[PDB]
């Protein structure tokens, strides 16, 4: 069985311009455990992005959290590039301050 | 204490009696417990597994109390087949750690004692002779010889299940020819009615 | 505390 | 309140020569505190929380010898399930094992878990009565009756009901500042109008612990509401938002109901 | 049904020795315990999976290797703490925890190769006094003057081994207990009905298997080299 990942692009605190915040990409509910996740600051990946240890929920579906420190602006566009064995092409979920 | 501590013993009970064993393990996280039986100069043989329920296996009953961390084995109507050392086995991780053990020796109830010391001669020769102390009551303990040239054995319990007859025995011999003795088992508390046939 | 005992499938 | 300690295991087989990856993680009320990865150079049980850190040398040695023993068990479990399903060694399969403890506000034992999974599908699982098993497919029936004869659940019951709850209670005390806390959802509301006739109300819940919350949209007290999975913020607290698209002018009809362990009164939010 | 070899063993001081332990029941793990009188069983080495092996409480001075699932040899090196001692091999079923042992291997060290002797077996016939008094006949067998204490005694009645009505001594008897390298003695008894012994047609034989020197050991003494042999005495009925 192969389950497609559930992606969420959001921030730690309510995104205020100029305020030191965190950009989180929370991928969950995917199988197998092999997944590649990238964060796109203005279309390009960030060189230093730490992540959590891999684990799964009660339904055996794994979940990860990729985060990076950033100062949100209006001109900057953020997204989350996620690829998996169930994705024909990498999925890029753009970031929204309201979601 | 130790990781597995039992009773020092040994346990010398008459046939048919009930013997109770005890065992205390120090590791509260242990989860696998077993009682093992080991004969003299033999390997330990699994008697039964121990579970918190308390499994009864015929004449043997084992109980477990994880709270007090104590394991008890109960043997009812003990037969001569039960004469062995009973080891308490508790787990460390997946490895099993053995206790020092407690020994159970079952004494047969001699219904009709007939103590006597018979002299047996060799098949091939007659200058080599052995004294046999047999059919005495179980209350007699045969003591080793206080002499260098006489060799005495310990009480051996023989079972003739063809006749439902059980008999004790003790053998004594010597290297030099001048040992035709009824004085062989003189160092023992031999009965009064012990029969001594002439040479 | 990992359980001290390991069980095979 | 109600706490828990769980241990999650993942063993993915590598086709041919090469040691399969072994993953072990421990969670105390959805809080990771220990970890182990067979592809790391440390080769030891690594702490991911401060409370477990100061436990002495004897603790880490005993835990490492057991995670290495759990690894040697999962090596055999990979090849065993290969024969159960009649598979080749050239494939890569994932084995997932999880056993843990559950404990309520009374700090007494309530439920124990011990379940397996092979290639993302259920395999064998320990029932709530802790003395009978559940087999998913036919191959699982082979190990269901193999563990019934060996009384594996009574030997597991001595852990789930015994040692595991004792160490769970110990882990809660050592990390009281970051374990038994009940933070409250800093709820608010946003209004995004997609057009001049409709608008998307959205009910936020931020910085709450534990992850147990309920966001429901109701109109005048009375299910096509967009709800997303409870996501972590990273700082130890969680987030969750529920949004409903409403026609312009009828925002007074809709209300959001936030319920959480930290909240003494079930909140009702209105625009 | 795991098998350990050899059942009885003897090696000189300073000479290494390896005892094998294979299993045909497809066990999960293999263990190596040892027994010395006065204390319990102490773990030496154990292997949960092939190509692995973990130390025990007294692993210093011993070495193992689990290169195959159906073998776990233990090598008793020059660790001098091994006089007469019981080395046991076990096999565990991780689901049950049960340990299945082999018949055990007894290792004894000898300083002088000229201190090994075969047993002198002799079957002593029952006396007429016992036949008339108890209507029973007891045959006592004696195997004397053997070192090391590596013997296995059995009775054979009319070409068939018997177990009922036999009381062999549990431990051998030291002829000179003052020494550590003392020659041993073992006595057995076989009791049968008088009418059985009064029959000349019956053949009674006391067989004693001795575990001693082999072909790997050189012998430069006058007396015959005490190789692994079977010494037995026999007797017929008497009227």
């Amino acid at each position: 069985i192969q389950r497609t990942p559930k992606i969420q692009v959001y921030s730690r605190h309510p995104a205020e311009n100029g305020k030191s915040n965190f950009l989180n990409c929370y991928v969950s509910g995917f199988h197998p455990s092999d997944i590649e996740v990238d964060l796109l600051k203005n279309g390009e990946r960030i060189e230093k992005v730490e992540h959590s240890d891999l684990s799964f929920s009660k339904d055996w579906s794994f979940y990860l959290l990729y985060y990076t420190e950033f100062t949100p602006t209006e001109k900057d566009e953020y997204a989350c590039r996620v690829n998996h064995v169930t994705l024909s092409q990498p999925k890029i979920v753009k970031w929204d301050r309201d979601m | 204490r130790k990781e597995v501590e039992q009773d020092p013993g040994p346990f010398n009970v008459p046939e048919g009696a009930t013997v109770a064993f005890n065992c205390t393990y120090s590791n509260s996280a242990s989860q696998s417990f077993f009682w093992y039986r080991q004969d003299c100069r033999k390997e330990p043989k699994l008697l039964m597994s121990v579970y918190s329920s308390g499994n009864e296996d015929g004449r043997f009953t084992a109980q477990l109390n994880r709270a007090s961390q104590y394991i008890s084995l109960l043997i009812r109507d003990s037969k001569l087949s039960d004469s062995a050392t009973y080891l308490c086995v508790v787990n460390r991780n997946n490895d099993m750690r053995f206790g020092a053990g407690t020994r159970l020796t079952v004494k047969p109830n001699i219904q009709n004692p007939d103590p006597a010391v018979y002299q047996l001669r060799d098949s091939k020769s007659s200058d080599k002779s052995v004294c046999l102390f047999t059919d005495f009551d179980s209350q007699t303990n045969v003591s080793q010889s206080k002499d260098s040239d006489v060799y005495i054995t310990d009480k051996c319990v023989l079972d003739m299940r063809s006749m439902d007859f059980k008999s004790n025995s003790a053998v004594a011999w010597s290297n030099k020819s001048d040992f035709a003795c009824a004085n062989a088992f003189n160092n023992s508390i031999i009965p009064e009615d012990t029969f001594f046939p002439s040479p | 505390y990992l359980q001290p005992r390991t069980f095979l499938l | 309140g109600s706490h828990s300690m769980r241990y999650f295991f993942t063993s993915v087989s590598r086709p041919g020569r090469g040691e399969p990856r072994f993953i072990a993680v421990g969670y105390v009320d959805d809080t990771q505190f220990v970890r182990f990865d067979s592809d790391a150079a440390s080769q030891r049980m690594e702490p991911r929380a401060p409370w477990i850190e100061q436990e002495g040398p004897e603790y880490w040695d005993g835990e490492t010898r057991k995670v290495k023993a759990h690894s040697q068990t999962h090596r055999v479990d990979l090849g065993t399930l290969r024969g159960y399903y009649n598979q080749s060694e050239a494939g890569s399969h994932t084995v997932q094992r999880m056993y843990g403890c559950d404990v309520g506000s009374d700090w007494r034992f309530l439920r124990g878990y011990h379940q397996y999974a092979y290639d993302g599908k259920d395999y064998i699982a320990l029932k709530e009565d802790l003395r009978s098993w559940t087999a998913a497919d036919m191959a699982a029936q082979t190990t269901k009756h193999k563990w019934e004869a060996a009384h594996v659940a009574e030997q597991l019951r001595a852990y789930l009901e015994g040692t595991c709850v004792e160490w769970l209670r110990r882990y809660l005390e050592n990390g009281k500042e970051t374990l038994q806390r009940t933070d409250a959802p800093k709820t608010h509301m946003t209004h995004h109008a997609v057009s001049d006739h409709e608008a998307t109300l959205r009910c936020w819940a931020l910085s709450f612990y534990p992850a147990e919350i309920t966001l429901t949209w109701q109109r005048d007290g009375e299910q096509d509401t967009e709800l997303v999975e409870t996501r972590p913020a990273g700082d130890g607290t969680f987030q969750k938002w529920a949004a409903v698209v409403v026609p312009s002018g009828q925002e007074q009809r809709y209300t959001c109901h936030v319920q959480h362990e930290g909240l003494p009164k079930p909140l009702t939010l209105r625009w | 049904g795991i098998t350990q070899s050899p059942k009885y063993l003897f090696r000189k001081e300073g000479q290494n020795v390896t005892l094998s332990c294979e299993q045909n029941l497809n066990h999960d793990a293999m263990y190596w315990y040892r027994q010395d009188p006065g204390q319990g069983l102490r773990l030496i080495y154990y292997s949960q999976i092939v190509n692995d092996f973990q130390k025990g409480d007294i692993a210093e001075g011993y070495s193992v290797s689990r290169e195959k699932k159906e073998s776990f040899p233990l090598t008793v090196t020059s660790a001098q703490k091994n006089p007469t001692a019981f080395y046991l091999c076990a096999g565990q079923v991780t689901n049950t925890g049960e340990l299945f042992f082999g018949e055990g291997s007894r290792l004894t060290v000898l300083e002088d190769l000229n201190k090994v002797f075969p047993p002198e077996v002799a079957v002593f016939e029952p006396s007429e006094a016992e036949i008339s008094h108890t209507q029973k006949a007891t045959l006592v067998c004696l195997a004397t003057g053997f070192y090391p204490d590596h013997v296995e005694l059995s009775w054979w009645v009319n070409g068939k081994e018997v177990h009922s009505g036999v009381c062999t001594d549990p431990q051998p008897l030291k002829e000179q207990p003052a020494l550590n390298d003392s020659r041993y003695a073992l006595s057995s008894r076989l009791r049968v009905s008088a009418t059985f012994w009064q029959n000349p047609r019956n053949h009674f034989r006391c067989q004693v298997q001795f575990y001693g020197l082999s072909e790997n050991d050189e012998w430069t003494q006058d007396r015959a080299k005490p190789v692994t042999q079977i010494v037995s005495a026999e007797a017929w009925g008497r009227a």
